[PDB]
């Protein structure tokens, strides 16, 4: 894709994503990759250094991806000094939700005909090799498994067996549903 | 004799609030000062802080402390020479107490080079000719609201990346002076390097009502031309205290905010008969509100 | 301004003749239409930006009813002289 | 991907965001470890070494591992230079990732709280093909490489060779706090 | 008569201690400048033009010390300019005969004391090739070498006989590169400039030694300041040699070098300073090792 050029006046020619990241606004656009994770850690250190009282804009249009990557951008938002907000924007599955509901509290939002879906995580790796290896495999994943529910029901602030029932299977949500969930606390729409 | 740098300090407390740490670095250069005076360089002093934190009362108490003329000045009304004219004024032209008194330039921030080298043309002993005064024993004390200078200090000292960057004003440095746009050469006449601290609210009720000078006493003085007594409920000081502060000017915001709030009655004041008392409540000083008027 | 700061704080003016004028009890109203202030004030309030929740952009009437010596000094007033027009109408 | 250009407050110097936060010494290993990745690593930090021989360098792992060999060019390079080389669990730090985290300077390896660090004996470091005799050669050279990996973590983590040998047999998935307690970092950031 | 080349030495090594080859070419350069305008000027007599110095050295290394001592020795006019001041003529800032109105403002407008002055221009490293640059440059050409300039107080100045030492901290002139104009040229001055400067002096760049000698030997060192000070009470000052050691250290780790001794000396002796005319019965003041280094009180000998 081409990316449009755009001024800044103060002139000074950006892409618009530089654009963007000039006003705090961090993008996480499709999957969750170690590459564009990195980016968006990478950006979440810059600006707390720009700036480490202002509020920091993550958008979120992600159907999910590594759970290591979008951990990496999980701690690096509860690191840094400056409240990270989250928004979704078209959909926030997997751990693009996680990463929505990691946002700071009071300050997640969801657009109006956003789509939001949380579920328990497939396969972080392959179960090949022997009996033995694919014993630690599977335990390794029932560890994520249980980390990420008692995550996001801190996040939604209710019990580990209500987040344990839901992600069972993939739970889509409407934006007011996630609101009621507790996976964002606004709906915007002017 | 020479009051010892404690004897002076101990004064200093009385008129200024806060700010105990440039109080003693300037009790000690002024002592040296004029402890040289009675026997190699000379040492000046630089006053960091904010607007409204009281660089410039802290340079008149001392002058009256030391029993030495005073003269105000102002880096940005930048000619120099009118200051040792204005000097000669506070002691009568008498030349003996203006070539040992204390000069106070504020707005030194604002020309970080013709007028720094002015400066130092009288800060480096020379001799004004006003309508003969050697500047060389003429203690000058320079300062001003240095905001840029935190930034020149974070830049050196957390840091981007895992990081949370008068906590730095009390290291400031020439170097850090230089940077900011101060000449090295003026910055070498300006040795000593003290901070002053913003004042909270409750400091700012100390100004509203202490002082000889006192804002409160002013305006009860106002109303008390007239057959009224004036009188601050503790809200209304502690509101207009963070009032003023919410401006970032310390005590000098408290002057408009008082006038602000009591104009609304003071017009009315000389038609309204048979009152005895106005209270300001905090209500006054928040909202558009009445005082109590007591009739 | 340098040289009506002495006439605003108290001097004494001396005149032709048909004098010494002390200027202590003279009481001064100064005014004009600072059409650079809107932007001053602009600048130092209004917290625009690019995003949800950013401010989105004139009101005169709010921004001069805001004014504040900070404004005038950046206009182009020396503090010297707004120091001592304590009252803005 | 698109790497965001930012601009440093000096006039102005325009950055890519990775080069932005290298002025600060950080240098990232994301993905896996190959020459190429391995070599920039290394260029990054003698290049770090010479601009402050004495200032720390943060050395940010995201890795699920690499070539063992690419790792030991970054792994002899950070003991080489001068500078601390302070290490930071991103997400994960598995295999030679888990290696370059526990080979930072002790005292200055760190993790964040939700990282996973894996440790485990090395798969091929090249086929075994050909001729008994080549596949033998392989095979030494792998165990060799093996006893190295483990004698090299072992005295990372302060422990014995034994316990390395151990517990590197299988793929041995570690919290942030399982592996300080195990060795293989000093502390967990929070804030 | 004038003071010998060693005599000029002499009098640098009361106040610069280290850079020992610089003063060789300053005193040299000046003893015979002030010859060169000494000698008789009448008839066959060959007309003596002088030797302008490019001095070439760290930042805080003492360039400005060297040129102001050395002034303070001859009484002549002293004046020092900083080249990044200056523009180009058409354009906001100094002009290079802003130079020449502050020499002569020094001395009153007597220009016969102008015109035997010296002028100490730095920065010249900023004005480099890589308005602002190469025209200032350009425009210092014919000041630095005759030129007569017109001065308001209008005053025609020669500037023939002004001696003038230009430096600045090239330091990319350690990587360009003993240096040779072809060093310089590659740091962007321009030979024509390169040519009026015919002496380069350097100046080595300060250790820890220095700074402690920074700190006791020179006639107006901190040492001695405040030991003066102490000694309007009556009150010996001292300093451990481990004192003057950890300040020097300090000094170079926090990378202030000479110009932050003073900070820390007044930092130290401050707690003192604020007692010491109450402290009645004490002799003795000690600056320990511990006193700089740590969050430690000054010891007092009573
Ligand atoms: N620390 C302080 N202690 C006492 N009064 C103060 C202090 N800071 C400011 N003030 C008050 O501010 C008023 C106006 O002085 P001003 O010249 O504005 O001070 P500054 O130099 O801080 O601008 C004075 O009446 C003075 O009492
Ligand atoms: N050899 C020295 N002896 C005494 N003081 C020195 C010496 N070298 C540097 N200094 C100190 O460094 C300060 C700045 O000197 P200067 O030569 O102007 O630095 P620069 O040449 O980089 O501007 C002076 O105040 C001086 O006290």
């Amino acid at each position: 894709y081409l990316v449009p050029t755009v001024i800044e006046q103060s002139e000074r020619a950006f892409d618009i994503y530089s654009r963007l990241l000039k006003e705090r606004i961090v993008f996480l656009v499709g999957p969750v990759t170690d590459e564009s994770a990195n980016l968006v850690v990478a950006q979440l250190l810059f600006l707390e250094s720009e700036n480490p009282d202002k509020d920091i804009f993550f958008y979120i249009n992600s159907p999910g991806g590594s759970v290591t990557a979008g951990m990496s951008i999980y701690d690096t938002m509860n690191f840094i000094k400056p409240d990270v907000s989250t928004l979704c924007l078209g959909q926030a599955a997997s751990m693009g939700a996680f990463l929505l509901s990691a946002g700071e509290k009071g300050k997640r939002f969801a657009l109006p005909n956003s789509r939001i879906m949380i579920h328990q995580p497939l396969i972080s790796g392959g179960l090949g090799g022997q009996a033995s290896d694919i014993e630690i495999h599977a335990r390794e994943l029932l560890k994520i498994k249980e980390k990420l529910n008692r995550l996001m029901a801190k996040h939604c602030d209710r019990d580990l067996a209500d987040l344990e029932r839901d992600t069972d299977r993939d739970n889509f949500m409407s934006a007011e549903e996630a609101k009621e969930y507790g996976l964002i606390d606004q709906i915007l729409e002017n | 004799k020479l009051p010892t740098p404690a004897e002076i300090v101990a004064n200093l407390n009385d008129h200024v609030i806060g700010q105990e740490q440039a109080k003693k670095a300037l009790a000690v250069s002024v002592y040296n000062h004029y402890k040289r005076l009675r026997h190699l360089s000379k040492s000046n002093i630089l006053l960091i802080g904010p607007t409204g934190s009281g660089k410039t009362l802290l340079a008149q108490s001392l002058a009256r402390k030391l029993d030495v003329p005073f003269v105000m000045a102002d880096a940005t009304t930048l000619d120099v020479e009118q200051i040792i004219t204005k000097l000669l004024g506070k002691c009568d032209f008498d030349v003996e107490k203006a070539q040992r008194g204390i000069v106070y330039i504020d707005q030194i921030d604002k020309i970080s080079e013709g007028v720094q080298q002015a400066l130092l043309k009288l800060i480096e002993g020379t001799v004004a000719s006003v309508p003969n005064v050697d500047t060389t024993n003429i203690l000058f004390i320079c300062g001003g609201a240095f905001a840029g200078l935190e930034k020149v200090i974070r830049q050196r000292t957390g840091g981007i990346g895992f990081g949370a960057s008068t906590k730095l004003f009390g290291i400031v440095e020439p170097e850090d002076l230089i940077k900011f746009g101060l000449i090295p050469e003026l910055i070498g006449r300006l040795p000593v390097i003290a901070t002053l601290e913003i004042l909270d609210e409750d400091a700012l009720i100390n100004i509203l009502t202490e002082p000889k000078n006192a804002l409160v006493k002013q305006y009860q003085a106002l109303f008390g031309m007239e057959n009224v007594e004036l009188e601050f409920e503790e809200g209304a000081l502690r509101s207009i205290a963070r009032q003023a502060m919410e401006r970032k000017t310390g005590a000098r915001g408290l002057r408009s905010i008082v006038e602000r709030c009591l104009l609304d009655t003071m017009y009315r004041l000389p038609d309204l008969k048979g009152l005895k008392k106005v209270v300001v409540g905090k209500a006054v000083i928040e909202e558009g509100r009445e005082p109590e008027l007591v009739f | 301004q340098q040289a009506l700061l002495k006439l605003i704080e108290g001097t004494v003016a001396s005149v032709p003749p048909q004098i010494n004028v002390d200027t202590t009890n003279i009481l001064f109203i100064c005014g004009g239409a600072f059409a650079g202030l809107e932007k001053v004030i602009r600048q130092r309030t209004e917290k625009g930006g690019i995003g949800f929740g950013a401010s989105v952009h004139a009101d005169i009437t709010k921004l001069f009813g805001i004014v504040e010596p900070e404004d005038l000094i950046k206009f182009g007033l020396i503090p010297e002289l707004i120091g001592r027009l304590p009252v803005i109408a």
